[PDB]
């Protein structure tokens, strides 16, 4: 359902010592503690996904999902939008779905007939400066659900395509026992490519019991467009800049370190 | 089940609390027996200097 | 326990003691009061809503529903229920007065009477196998009633349906809702049954006069975790006022011991609820009230 | 050396009297393992001496 | 032929037989027979496999 | 029940087969102990002479 896709080889880079997320809920202060545990392991192979416009570059194709993912974002404009997990994506087969739509957070479950290429879209006009969200297209159908959440209207910035990039987020994925948990992180942060190395914690999210079995997920984009040729398919779209990489996750024995406020600070991979 | 005497003494009978707290007894006194062993040791070498 | 004579008398096992020094024991304090500490909660939990239901679900799509702000008092059931099955795995029965829970969650579905035995970990057989399976570390509770007055017909009830037939075994806590055709021999089934493709659901056959082993049963799985992870369900106990700086014996949402309590500088994160020390022991905790 | 003592029911039971009456049944050890201690503190003040 | 006989002995003559060459498959006995006791001993059920 | 861990690990599921695996930690680590006491015993006397 889109062209205009003019290719390239995938990048690849390395990780930082970053990728821990607290094991448990009990407070511990100025200890040393050593877990086994499904984690990051230091220095692993990272691939690298564009999104940007001179190239039409998009970049949503379908990964493997196996023990977990890691997931990084960085951007200056919210482009990045949820996810979608599945084993099929198909109609023959539960699948969850998480996405933003700008004035909402919804996760669902239902039997979703997948569109080839889903995606969102905001349209800019024209003396009367306004976003709108004019497209959304993710599937065709869902007629059985078992899990519905959505959360409290709000609404956000749409264009802010200037500079580069000033936001990065940090997201881990596991599927353990029917119950899907979520690790979630935010940062400040100014540079151009190539995400920094450094440390950070991953407190939990959420947990949600889903109850189905995974092995693939894709990305969901939004695009921008404007005043430009039409027939969308072929007609253009801007989506200025914006970075994700993936990461997977193995058994390994760390060592942490708990600051005197309870704090994680450091880690050791054995 | 746990390295704790209160967690076991909340959530199970005497009856069924009593292996687990028979196991760390007998765990904690083999480690003060190894301590002693060790301590009149070194007090050998000592006595020899 | 009169004096340190006659406690040096009894270390020694004896009833004369020579000259010496005799180290005794130590200094021991005993608690005055006793004190209890609950969160505020009021509304009675909805048992007749899980229990009274005037539907069941079936045993493949089971139902699975969130229980938060409960009082868990079960005596009220003590009139109007009776249950053949009651087992729980991760506690002892009699102390389920005097917990807290954190994360409950109901599991309801019905199916034949023959097969609540494979209701429990590492058990094998159809239903443990292809609609419904408990992990190996399994906390919670499992109840078990007849219920041939409500599910049976007499032409046969055929609402409630089960898988039979499937490529692999299921995980811990997995639902599977796809209605697909199994194919058992060789000639792939491209869509419509044939000779070696099948239908993989059917449907419970239930008449008024068939065998105890062939009746209806109502099954309901109850899972939860008891010390971390600060809790909202709470057990029938009366709150007390807290006494600080003497020595007493407390039970702080189901934990309990007995110490000094003193004010802390600590600060807990929002999800937090217990602090311990480096020898695992318990240090630090909120306070459900205030 | 160091002059070291050690009490059992501090130790393993620690302030429980579901705990420690169980130790009864191997109380007799305790009283060995103190014997061992105390034999070697009374050793240090001789060898100063 | 075991399962599915149209008689059965005594309890007292109580009836043996030898089992060989086989794949025992006893997932063919699901859509038959509905059994009230299964016990095993020496090892966990879900080994059998 | 068996002196090898590959039978019990073969015979029996985690929950049943993790007491037989405890106990076995429990005797090795013992022998083990046992063993180095008698070494240190050994390296004292050589060290006298
Ligand atoms: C984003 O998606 C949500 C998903 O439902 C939309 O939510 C609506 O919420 C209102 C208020 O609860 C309901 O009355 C509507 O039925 C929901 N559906 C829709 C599509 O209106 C929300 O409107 C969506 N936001 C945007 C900007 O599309
Ligand atoms: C990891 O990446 C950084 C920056 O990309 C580089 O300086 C470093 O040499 C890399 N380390 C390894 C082991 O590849
Ligand atoms: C990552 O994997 C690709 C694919 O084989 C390989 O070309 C690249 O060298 C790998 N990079 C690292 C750092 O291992
Ligand atoms: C801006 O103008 C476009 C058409 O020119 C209109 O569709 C849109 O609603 C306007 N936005 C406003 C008024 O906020
Ligand atoms: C799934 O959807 C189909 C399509 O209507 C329906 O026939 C079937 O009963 C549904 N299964 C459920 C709700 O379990
Ligand atoms: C704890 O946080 C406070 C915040 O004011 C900070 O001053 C203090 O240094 C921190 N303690 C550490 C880092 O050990
Ligand atoms: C309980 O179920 C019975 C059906 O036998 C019904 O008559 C009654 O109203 C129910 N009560 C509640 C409180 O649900
Ligand atoms: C208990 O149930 C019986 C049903 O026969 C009823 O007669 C009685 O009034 C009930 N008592 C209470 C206290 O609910
Ligand atoms: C999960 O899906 C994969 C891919 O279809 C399949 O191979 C696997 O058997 C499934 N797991 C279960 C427990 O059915
Ligand atoms: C709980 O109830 C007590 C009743 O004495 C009250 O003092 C306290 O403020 C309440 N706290 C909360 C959080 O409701
Ligand atoms: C069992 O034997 C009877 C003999 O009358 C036969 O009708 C039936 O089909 C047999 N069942 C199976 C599963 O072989
Ligand atoms: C399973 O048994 C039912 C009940 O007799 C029968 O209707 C059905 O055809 C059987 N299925 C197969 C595949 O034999």
């Amino acid at each position: 359902n889109l062209t205009t896709r003019t290719q390239l080889p995938p990048a690849y880079t390395n990780s930082s010592t970053r990728g821990v997320y607290y094991p448990d809920k009990v407070f511990r202060s100025s200890v040393l503690h050593l877990t086994q545990d499904l984690f990051l392991p230091f220095f692993s192979n990272v691939t690298w996904f564009h999104a940007l416009h001179v190239i039409k570059r998009f970049d949503n194709p379908v990964l493997p999902f196996n023990d977990g993912v890691y997931f990084a974002s960085t951007e200056k404009s919210n482009i990045i939008r949820g996810w979608i997990f599945g084993t099929t994506l198909d109609s023959k087969t539960q699948s969850l779905l998480i996405v933003n739509n700008a004035t909402n957070v919804v996760i669902k479950v239902c039997e979703f007939q997948f569109c080839n290429d889903p995606f969102l879209g905001v349209y800019y006009h024209k003396n009367n400066k306004s976003w709108m969200e004019s497209e959304f297209r993710v599937y065709s159908s869902a007629n059985n659900c078992t899990f519905e959440y959505v959360s409290q209207p709000f609404l956000i910035d749409l264009e802010g395509k200037q500079g580069n990039f000033k936001n990065l987020r940090e997201f881990v994925f596991k599927n353990i026992d029917g119950y899907f948990k979520i690790y979630s992180k935010h940062t400040p942060i100014n540079l151009v490519r190539d995400l920094p190395p450094g440390f950070s914690a991953l407190e939990p999210l959420v947990d949600l019991p889903i109850g189905i079995n995974i092995t693939r997920f894709q990305t969901l984009l939004a695009l921008h467009r404007s005043y430009l040729t039409p027939g969308d398919s072929s007609s253009g779209w801007t989506a200025g800049a914006a970075a994700y990489y993936v990461g997977y996750l193995q058994p390994r024995t760390f060592l942490l370190k708990y600051n005197e406020n309870g704090t994680i600070t450091d880690a050791v991979d054995c | 089940i746990s390295s704790v005497l209160n967690d076991i003494l909340s959530r199970l009978d005497p009856p069924e609390a009593e292996v687990q707290i028979d196991r760390l007894i007998t765990g904690r006194l083999q480690s003060l027996q190894t301590y002693v062993t060790q301590q009149l040791i070194r007090a050998a070498e000592i006595r020899a200097s | 326990a009169l004096d340190p004579l006659s406690e040096t008398k009894c270390t020694l096992k004896s009833f004369t003691v020579e000259k010496g020094i005799y180290q005794t024991s130590n200094f021991r304090v005993q608690p005055t009061q006793s004190i209890v500490r609950f969160p505020n909660i009021t509304n009675l939990c909805p048992f007749g809503e899980v229990f009274n239901a005037t539907r069941f679900a079936s045993v493949y799509a089971w139902n699975r529903k969130r229980i938060s702000n409960c009082v868990a008092d079960y005596s009220v059931l003590y009139n109007s229920t009776s249950f053949s099955t009651f087992k729980c795995y991760g506690v002892s029965p009699t102390k389920l007065n005097d917990l807290c829970f954190t994360n409950v969650y109901a599991d309801s579905f019905v199916i034949r009477g023959d097969e609540v035995r494979q209701i429990a970990p590492g058990q094998t057989g159809k239903i443990a196998d292809y609609n419904y399976k408990l992990p190996d570390d399994f906390t919670g509770c499992v109840i078990a009633w007849n219920s041939n007055n409500l599910d049976s017909k007499v032409g046969g009830n055929y609402n409630y349906l089960y898988r039979l037939f499937r490529k692999s075994n299921l995980k811990p806590f997995e639902r599977d809702i796809s209605t697909e055709i199994y194919q058992a021999g060789s000639t792939p089934c491209n869509g419509v049954e044939g000779l070696n493709c099948y239908f993989p659901l059917q449907s419970y056959g239930f008449h008024p006069t068939y065998g105890v082993g062939y009746q209806p049963y109502r099954v309901v799985v109850l899972s939860f975790e008891l010390l971390n992870a600060p809790a909202t369900v709470c057990g029938p106990k009366k709150s007390t006022n807290l006494i600080k700086n003497k020595c007493v014996n407390f039970n702080f949402n189901g934990l309990t011991g007995t110490g000094v309590l003193t004010q802390s500088n600590k600060k807990f994160l929002p999800f937090q609820q217990f602090g311990r020390d480096i020898a695992d022991t318990t240090d630090a905790v909120r306070d459900p009230q205030t | 050396m160091t002059k070291t003592s050690v009490d059992c029911t501090m130790y393993i039971c620690g302030d429980s009297t579901e705990c420690s009456n169980l130790l009864l049944q191997y109380g007799s050890f305790c009283t060995q393992l103190n014997r061992a201690l105390t034999g070697i503190a009374v050793e240090q003040d001789k060898n100063t001496q």
